[PDB]
C-alpha cells in the first residue's frame, strides 16, 4: 500500500518518503524487514511527499531505503473481552508470553472524544476507605481521580491499594496502564494479581488487563500506552455497558515523551522545556477518559510532580482534569505520617454539603481549619517556645497532631513496609473518630495512640496497650 | 499593600527546614513527649482503679 | 564494502557522504583506523561521532561499514581488565580473549523474566546494609555533592564482594563492574590500585572512558559495561555495575548530540536524556529462574551540585531508582562518615533483600534513630532524662555505631554482632566518644575469641534466642571487661 522509503532516521524520528498516495496523519506505517515489528505513527505531512513519523520501538538496525508498508488505520489493537488477564504491548502485542490475544474486534488508539451532550451530571461517592481521602477529598464513582505527588511520596503504593480495597470489590472489570513506570513493578503488580486472584490464567474470569510501557520503552512507545489503556477501557464502556476503572502510573510520561520527541519534531521549545503542544494533547487524551451516559469510567491517575514543583506546567494543567485530586506531600511523608495526602492541598468537587452531608462537610472543613491554625502556631513555636503558648493554643496542637496522626491510615499494600496489619475505616466510623477527636473526647489519650491505626476504637485500644505495658 | 512584593504564610517557618525550623519541630516533640507520659500513667492508674474496682 | 566520502570532519563529527545501506547506530571505520558510530541518517549524508580525536580524520577520507551495531566483547575473560568503552584492553596485560559479542544498545528483560528481587546484595557498610539495604537486582542511586564518599561506597561494596567471590557457592558470587565515566586516568588508576591491593580485581570488570577519551565513547561506556554485566545476568551468575558519574555522560550526550546539530532543550541536555538514562537502568533485573535466575544490580552515581536534588539530571535519575542513597556534606563534615543522611536515604526492601539476623535489629535501630532524630535538633537544651535524655543517648550511641572507616567493608554477622551490642542498651553507659573505641575492639574480640559465634549466625541467617543469650554473654562479659 503505496510502500514509502526511509529516508531519515534521526533518534526516534523516522521520516518516510511515499511516492504513492500519502498516509493521512495519525496513520500506522509499517517497517518491512525487521525481525519484529515496528510500527511508526504519522506525525506530519513535511512535504515533497514524506511523512515524519514517530517510532513506536527502537529505531535501531533501520537504513536509509527501507521499505514502509501503510496500515490504512491508527494503531488498532486487540480489544474486548479476551484482554482481560493479558497484558499488551502499545502496538497491542501480547508480551505476557501466553500466545495471541484472540479478539474478535480491533479498535484504534487514537479516537474523538466524548460529546458535551454526552456528558454525565451524576456526582455519587465512592468509599475507598482511606481516612484521609473518604473524609477530605471523598472520591466519586466516575469521577476522574488524580495522585499528585512527587518521588518517593507514595503514588504508586496508594493507587495499588486503591486497586486492592475498590478494584477487587469493584464487579466491573479494570484496565491497568503502566505508562513509563519501572518494568519490576509491573511484573510485581502482575504476579500480585495472579495470586490475588484478579488475573486468573487457567479459568477466564480475570477482571483487570493490562496494557505496559515501561521506561525501559522508546519515547514514541511511552507516549501512546496511555491512549492504547484507555481505548481499552471506552471498549469496556461503549461495546459493553459496564463500569470500568482504568489506573494509570505517572500520566506525566505521556507528557514527558512528547517533550523528548518535539525538538526532532521540529517544534519551538514551550516554557521550562515542554512542547509547545503540551495542553491540548493531554486534552486530548483526558477528555477521552470521561464517564459518558452510555458507561462510567473511574480513572485513578498517578501524576508524578516533577521536583515537587506542583506549578511545573505538566501537573499544572492536569489539574483541571481532574474531579478530585490528592496531593501526597513529602514532608508529611518525612513526618511519617503514610498515606502523605496532604490535608489542605487535597480537594474533590464532591465536597459539598449538599453532597457528602452537613455532618461530613462540617467535620472535614473543621478538620482542615485546625490543622492550618496549627501550622501557624508552629511560626510563634519557633520563637516563643512550647512552654510559652496559652493553654488554648497548646490545646489546638496537641488537638492538631492528634488529627494529623489518626490521618495516617496502615495499608495492606503496605504491610510489606510498615510491618502492621492494614485496616480499612468505613466513612462513618472516619467521620465519627474525627468528630469525637475535633470535640475533644480523647483528649486525655497519647497521640502514639493515634498514629497507624483504623478506626477509633483501635485509636483508644492502642492506648491501653501502651499503658499495660508502662 | 503591594501584591508584587513577596508575601509569606504560615508555616513557612517550619517549610524552609533551616535551625528555626528544627528547633521547632523538637520543641514540640519533647512538650508532647513528656506529656503523652503523664497521659499514659494516668491512664495506667485509671486502670489499676478500675480493676481495684 | 558499501563507501562514503567524509564531506566535513569537525569536532568528532563526520559528516559522511555515502554510506547508502548504513545501519543506524551501526559502527562504521574510517581511513585511518578510527572506528565510528552512525546517529544522524539524513538524507544526504551520514552523522558520524568518531570514537576518538577527529585530527587523523580528513574531508575526502573513506568509511566503511563494519556491518554490525555496536557491540562490546562480552564474557567472563573480561575479569580482572581494565578495558575502555569499546572493549579494548587499556591494562596492558594482553588482548582479551572474548569469544561472544553483544550489542551495547539491547532492549531490557520485559515483565515475565523478572522475578522478585530475594537475594541480599551487601555492601560492607553498616549503614547501608541496615537502614537502607540493597537486594540483587535493585537500583540504588548513590547521590551526593563533590566529595562526599560515593566512589567510596562503591568502592567499599566491591571490596566486600570478595568474602563471598573468593567461597565456593556461585550463588552468593556477585562478579563487580565499574565504569569510570569522565574520570581523570589518575583517579582511575587509583581505584585499580586499590582493588588490586584488596584482591577485588580478580572479579571485576573496570571500563574506562576517562575525560581525554571522547565524547562519543564516555557516552558509550555505561552501555558498554551495562552489556558485559548483562553477559553474567542471562547466564545464571550475579553481577553488580557502579556506573560512576552518570551526570558525566549526561554532558557527554549533550556534547555529542548539539554537534550532531540535534537542537538543545533543559540545560542544553537533549529531550532524551531521560531514555538514556532509562534505558541503561532498566536492564539490571533480577532474572526469574526459567531465565537462569541470575541478577544485575546497578549502583548509578550522580554528583549534585550545592546539594539541590530537584536539579533536572538529578531528578531524572532519582525518578529510575528503586531508591536513594543521599550523601551531604554537612554530616562528612560534621564526623558522620559515611555521610549518609538515613532519614532521607531510602530504599525499598528488595521484598525481603535484608538477612533475618540483620532485620532483628535493624528494625529496632531504625525506630530508635527516627526517634533520636525527631527530639534532638534543637541544641538549646533546658530537663527530661526519662524521655529525651534516655533517646538521645540512645540515638548517638547509634550513630557512633553507624559510623565507619574507608575501605574497611565488615560481613554482615559482624554488623549484627556491632548493630546487636549498640541496640540492646548495653553500650548505652559507654561513652560517646569512646563508641567506636568499643566497636573496633569488640569486633576484634568476637572475631579472634567467638568466631564459632559469627559461623552460627552466617550459617543459620537469624539470631535464635540461644544465639542471642550467647551474644549476651559475650557482650556483656566484654562490656565489664572492655576498660581495664
Ligand atoms: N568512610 C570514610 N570516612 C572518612 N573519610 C572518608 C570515608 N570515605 C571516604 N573518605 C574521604 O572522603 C574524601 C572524598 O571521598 P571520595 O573520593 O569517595 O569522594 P567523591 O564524592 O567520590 O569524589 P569526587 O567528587 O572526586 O568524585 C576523601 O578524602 C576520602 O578519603
Ligand atoms: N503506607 C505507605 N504508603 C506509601 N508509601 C510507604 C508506606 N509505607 C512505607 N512507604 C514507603 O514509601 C515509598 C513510596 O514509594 P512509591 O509509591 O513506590 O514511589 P512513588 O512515591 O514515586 O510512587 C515506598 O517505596 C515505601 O518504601
Ligand atoms: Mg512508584
Ligand atoms: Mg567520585
Amino acid at each position: 500500500a503505496a510502500t514509502g522509503r526511509i529516508v531519515a532516521v534521526i533518534g526516534a524520528v523516522v521520516d518516510v518518503q511515499f511516492d504513492e498516495g500519502l498516509p493521512p496523519i495519525l496513520n500506522a506505517l509499517e517497517v518491512q524487514g525487521r525481525e519484529t515489528r515496528l510500527v511508526l505513527e504519522v506525525a506530519q505531512h513535511l512535504g515533497e511527499s514524506t511523512v515524519r513519523t514517530i517510532a513506536m520501538d527502537g529505531t535501531e538496525g533501520l537504513v536509509r531505503g527501507q521499505k514502509v508498508l501503510d496500515s490504512g488505520a491508527p494503531i488498532k489493537i486487540p480489544v474486548g473481552p479476551e484482554t482481560l488477564g493479558r497484558i499488551m504491548n502499545v502496538i497491542g502485542e501480547p508480551i505476557d508470553e501466553r500466545g495471541p490475544i484472540k479478539t474478535k474486534q480491533f479498535a484504534a488508539i487514537h479516537a474523538e472524544a466524548p460529546e458535551f451532550m454526552e456528558m454525565s451530571v451524576e456526582q455519587e461517592i465512592l468509599v475507598t476507605g482511606i481516612k484521609v481521602v473518604d473524609l477530605l477529598a471523598p472520591y466519586a464513582k466516575g469521577g476522574k481521580i488524580g495522585l499528585f505527588g512527587g518521588a518517593g511520596v507514595g503514588k504508586t503504593v496508594l493507587i495499588m491499594e486503591l486497586i486492592n480495597n475498590v478494584a477487587k470489590a469493584h464487579g466491573g472489570y479494570s484496565v491497568f496502564a503502566g505508562v513509563g513506570e519501572r518494568t519490576r513493578e509491573g511484573n510485581d503488580l502482575y504476579h500480585e494479581m495472579i495470586e490475588s486472584g484478579v488475573i486468573n490464567l487457567k479459568d477466564a474470569t480475570s477482571k483487570v488487563a493490562l496494557v505496559y510501557g515501561q521506561m525501559n520503552e522508546p519515547p514514541g512507545a511511552r507516549a501512546r500506552v496511555a491512549l492504547t489503556g484507555l481505548t481499552v477501557a471506552e471498549y469496556f464502556r461503549d461495546q459493553e455497558g459496564q463500569d470500568v476503572l482504568l489506573f494509570i502510573d505517572n500520566i506525566f510520561r505521556f507528557t514527558q515523551a512528547g517533550s523528548e520527541v518535539s525538538a526532532l519534531l521540529g517544534r519551538i521549545p514551550s516554557a521550562v522545556g515542554y512542547q509547545p503542544t503540551l495542553a491540548t494533547d493531554m486534552g486530548t487524551m483526558q477528555e477521552r477518559i470521561t464517564t459518558t451516559k452510555k458507561g462510567s469510567i473511574t480513572s485513578v491517575q498517578a501524576i508524578y510532580v516533577p521536583a515537587d514543583d506542583l506549578t511545573d506546567p505538566a501537573p499544572a494543567t492536569t489539574f483541571a482534569h481532574l474531579d478530585a485530586t490528592t496531593v501526597l506531600s513529602r514532608a508529611i511523608a518525612e513526618l511519617g505520617i503514610y498515606p502523605a495526602v496532604d490535608p489542605l492541598d487535597s480537594t474533590s468537587r464532591i465536597m459539598d454539603p449538599n453532597i457528602v452531608g452537613s455532618e461530613h462537610y462540617d467535620v472535614a472543613r473543621g478538620v482542615q481549619k485546625i490543622l492550618q491554625d496549627y501550622k501557624s502556631l508552629q511560626d510563634i513555636i519557633a520563637i516563643l517556645g512550647m512552654d510559652e503558648l496559652s493553654e488554648e493554643d497548646k490545646l489546638t496542637v496537641s488537638r492538631a497532631r492528634k488529627i494529623q496522626r489518626f490521618l495516617s491510615q496502615p495499608f495492606q499494600v503496605a504491610e510489606v513496609f510498615t510491618g502492621h496489619l492494614g485496616k480499612l475505616v468505613p466513612l462513618k466510623e472516619t467521620i465519627k473518630g474525627f468528630q469525637q477527636i475535633l470535640a475533644g473526647e480523647y483528649d486525655h489519650l497519647p497521640e502514639q495512640a493515634f498514629y497507624m491505626v483504623g478506626p477509633i476504637e483501635e485509636a483508644v485500644a492502642k492506648a491501653d496497650k501502651l499503658a499495660e505495658e508502662h | 499593600d503591594t501584591p508584587e512584593g513577596v508575601r509569606s504564610g504560615a508555616g513557612a517557618v517550619r517549610d524552609a527546614g533551616g535551625a528555626f525550623g528544627k528547633k521547632e519541630q523538637a520543641d514540640e516533640e519533647r512538650y508532647f513527649r513528656a506529656r503523652a507520659r503523664e497521659q499514659l500513667a494516668a491512664l495506667k492508674k485509671h486502670h489499676e482503679n478500675e480493676i481495684s474496682h | 564494502e558499501e563507501t562514503g566520502r567524509v564531506l566535513s570532519i569537525g569536532d568528532g563529527i563526520a559528516r559522511v557522504h555515502g554510506l547508502r545501506n548504513v545501519q543506524a547506530e551501526e559502527m562504521v571505520e574510517f581511513s585511518s583506523g578510527l572506528k565510528g558510530m552512525s546517529l544522524n541518517l539524513e538524507p544526504d549524508n551520514v552523522g558520524v561521532v568518531v570514537f576518538g580525536n577527529d585530527k587523523l580524520i580528513k574531508e575526502g577520507d573513506i568509511v566503511k561499514r563494519t556491518g554490525a551495531i555496536v557491540d562490546v566483547p562480552v564474557g567472563e575473560e573480561l575479569l580482572g581488565r581494565v578495558v575502555d568503552a569499546l572493549g579494548n584492553a587499556i591494562d596492558g596485560k594482553g588482548p582479551i580473549g572474548s569469544k561472544t559479542r553483544r550489542r551495547v544498545g539491547l532492549k531490557a528483560p520485559g515483565i515475565i523474566p523478572r522475578i522478585s528481587v530475594r537475594e541480599p546484595m551487601q555492601t560492607g557498610i553498616k549503614a547501608v546494609d541496615s537502614l537502607v539495604p540493597i537486594g540483587r537486582g535493585q537500583r540504588e542511586l548513590i547521590i551526593g555533592d563533590r566529595q562526599t564518599g560515593k566512589t567510596s561506597i562503591a568502592i567499599d561494596t566491591i571490596i566486600n564482594q570478595k568474602r563471598f567471590n573468593d567461597g565456593t557457592d556461585e550463588k552468593k558470587k556477585l562478579y563487580c563492574i565499574y565504569v569510570a565515566i569522565g574520570q581523570k586516568r589518575s583517579t582511575v588508576a587509583q581505584l585499580v590500585k586499590r582493588l588490586t591491593d584488596a584482591d577485588a580485581m580478580k572479579y571485576t570488570i573496570v571500563v574506562s572512558a576517562t575525560a581525554s577519551d571522547a565524547a562519543p565513547l564516555q557516552y558509550l561506556a555505561p552501555y558498554s559495561g551495562c552489556s558485559m554485566g548483562e553477559y553474567f545476568r542471562d547466564n545464571g551468575k550475579h553481577a553488580l555495575i557502579i556506573y560512576d558519574d552518570l551526570s558525566k555522560q549526561a554532558v557527554a550526550y549533550r556534547q555529542m548530540s548539539l554537534l550532531l546539530r540535534r537542537p538543545p532543550g533543559r540545560e542544553a541536555y537533549p529531550g532524551d536524556v531521560f531514555y538514556l538514562h532509562s534505558r541503561l537502568l532498566e536492564r539490571a533485573a533480577k532474572m526469574n529462574d526459567a531465565f537462569g535466575g541470575g541478577s544485575l544490580t546497578a549502583l548509578p552515581v550522580i554528583e549534585t551540585q550545592a546539594g539541590d536534588v530537584s536539579a533536572y539530571i538529578p531528578t531524572n535519575v532519582i525518578s529510575i531508582t528503586d531508591g536513594q542513597i543521599f550523601l551531604e556534606t554537612e554530616l562528612f563534615y560534621k564526623g558522620i562518615r559515611p555521610a549518609i543522611n538515613v532519614g532521607l536515604s531510602v530504599s525499598r526492601v528488595g521484598s525481603a533483600a535484608q538477612t533475618r539476623a540483620m532485620k532483628q535489629v535493624a528494625g529496632t535501630m531504625k525506630l530508635e534513630l527516627a526517634q533520636y532524630r525527631e527530639v534532638a535538633a534543637f541544641a538549646q537544651f533546658g530537663d527530661l532524662d526519662a524521655a529525651t535524655q534516655q533517646l538521645l543517648s540512645r540515638g548517638v550511641r547509634l550513630t557512633e555505631l553507624l559510623k565507619q572507616g574507608q575501605y574497611a567493608p565488615m560481613a554482615i554477622e559482624e554488623q549484627v554482632a556491632v548493630i546487636y551490642a549498640g541496640v540492646r542498651g548495653y553500650l548505652d553507659k559507654l561513652e560517646p566518644s569512646k563508641i567506636t573505641k568499643f566497636e573496633n575492639a569488640f569486633l576484634s574480640h568476637v572475631i579472634s575469641q567467638h568466631q564459632a559465634l559469627l559461623g552460627k549466625i552466617r550459617a543459620d541467617g537469624k539470631i535464635s534466642e540461644e544465639t542471642d543469650a550467647k551474644l549476651k554473654e559475650i557482650v556483656t562479659n566484654f562490656l565489664a571487661g572492655f576498660e581495664a
